[PDB]
RNA sequence: GGAUGCGCCUUGAAAAGCCUGCGAAACACGCAGCUGGUGAAUGACAGCUAUGGCGCAUCC
């Protein structure tokens, strides 16, 4: 019933801006207090700036503060925060938050928005080069190498989803180049390697690739 | 500035366990402490508010807990729905802080890696660059070199799964990385892997294939 | 939404200040009465009303 859904993430340089929007559904924004929350990839919780109810006061984390401001809208029912001259540090999955009602939870923060992820980079929206990793006891192993795309994320399937079982697909590694590169795998009955067609889908939204390729043993 | 120090950092346990884990407030919070729960890839999940109340619609597995301030959060009996990273917050004074996490992991059973290698595909050749992807699949624990011609040690990186949902099993990856001139100039290319499981389990390939 | 009943809440402390409960409310703003208790400045309350808010049940 209670939601929250973020949007405005993405790719920024450092020195850059970003507002990111956070819109709620089953209650108004006026009687809550509403907070930003970050959390750098693999890491913990971060709170970054909230907004008080009736006074609209609003207070900052210390690495935050002069740079970013929150706001709200009551009459489109959204909280906002504009994030100015953003550091590489900043790159975080931004959430959303709301402060429950004080007899009802306290001050904890009862429904949270789903995350958009932010990443401020000096690197530009590339597509991944997607390679084949060609297989060869009973099962076989094979795989699609992702390499050479930013920012994050990137999807993969494996024959329009119909492949799951024994499906790995890795988190993405920041190589030195400043690009993104990940393998995702399968193991399969080696018996069913000149039957069955094996075919890895890759999407990158960032740049609006959408990859299709073909794995097969090599002679 | 209020610090919360939350430990155990980490933690592998079984289901039925108690598990409890603690934060410390630097200074005097009030009980304003809240506890959540965080699988990964989703939001954070309000479980326990001001220290010791069950927040609506969480299990009474789930309790809290307050000594001066020593918070406490306990989980009765371990379900298999509750594996994921917990938080502790002080919402006393601003700037709200967060603990650091307590990451809880099912402890399950030893199971040794399989290795596969693979080769860079021809049209990565063609390309310029050649990267050599080493996978260990389906093991446990976490814990786990190139040989170019016993060459020990390009450089390398490695990236690991969470623990598989099925069998609370890992998997990792190591891709080596040449120049396109350095991969057609050395013969084998192996893989040799050493976990808690026998004797270091070797695998390669010769580029002639 | 209207009728009826129930549950929780609707603060204690007084000049100011500080602390605490509540009002959809960490700051700013607002919070009735009587008894008894307490206050040579001290949160220390207990009982019963009034008013209002939310929820549950029930009737339209
Ligand atoms: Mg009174
Ligand atoms: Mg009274």
């Amino acid at each position: 019933e209670v939601q929250l859904v973020e949007s405005g993430g993405g790719l920024v340089q450092p020195g850059g801006s970003l507002r990111l929007s956070c819109a709620a559904s089953g209650f108004y924004i006026s009687y809550s207090s509403i907070h930003w929350v970050r959390q750098a990839p693999g890491k913990g919780l971060e709170w970054v700036a909230s907004i008080s109810p009736y006074s609209g006061s609003t207070y900052y984390a210390d690495s935050v503060k002069g740079r970013f401001t929150i706001s709200a809208d009551t009459s489109k029912n959204t909280a906002y925060l504009q994030m100015n001259s953003l550091r590489a540090e900043d790159t975080a999955v931004y959430y959303c938050a709301r402060q429950g009602y004080r007899r009802r939870s306290g001050r904890g923060f009862d429904y949270w928005g789903q995350g958009t992820l932010v990443t401020v980079s000096s690197a530009s929206t590339k597509g991944p080069s997607v390679f084949p990793l060609a297989p060869s006891g009973g099962t076989a192993a094979l795989g699609c190498l992702v390499k050479d795309y930013f920012p994050e994320p990137v999807t993969v399937s494996w024959n329009s989803g119909a492949l799951t079982s024994g499906v790995h697909t890795f988190p993405a590694v920041l190589q030195s180049s400043g690009l993104y590169s990940l393998s995702s795998v399968v193991t399969v009955p080696s018996s069913s390697l000149g039957t069955q067609t094996y075919i890895c889908n890759v999407n990158h939204k960032p740049s609006n690739t959408k990859v299709d390729k073909k794995v097969e043993p090599k002679s | 500035d209020i610090q919360m120090t939350q430990s155990p950092s980490s933690l592998s346990a079984s289901v039925g366990d108690r598990v409890t884990i603690t934060c410390r407030a630097s200074q005097s919070v009030s009980s304003a402490v809240a506890w959540y729960q965080q699988k990964p890839g989703k939001a954070p999940k309000l479980l326990i508010y001001s220290a010791s109340s069950l927040y609506s619609g969480v299990p009474s597995r789930f309790s809290g807990s307050r000594s001066g301030t020593d918070f406490t959060l306990t989980i009765s009996s371990l379900q298999p729905e509750d594996f994921a990273t917990y938080y502790c917050q002080q919402s006393y004074s601003f700037p709200s802080t967060f603990g650091q996490g307590t990451k809880v992991e099912i402890k399950r059973t030893v199971a040794a890696p399989s290795v596969f290698i693979f080769p860079p595909s021809d049209e990565q050749l063609k390309s310029g660059t050649a990267s050599v992807v080493c996978l260990l699949n389906n093991f446990y624990p976490r814990e786990a070199q190139w040989k170019v011609d016993n060459a020990l040690q390009g450089n390398s990186q490695e990236s690991v799964t969470e623990q598989d949902s099925k069998d609370s099993t890992y998997s990792l990856s190591s891709t080596l990385t040449l120049s396109k001139a350095d991969y057609e100039k050395h013969k084998v290319y192996a893989c040799e892997v050493t976990h808690q499981g026998s004797s270091p389990v070797t695998k390669s390939f010769n580029r002639g294939e």
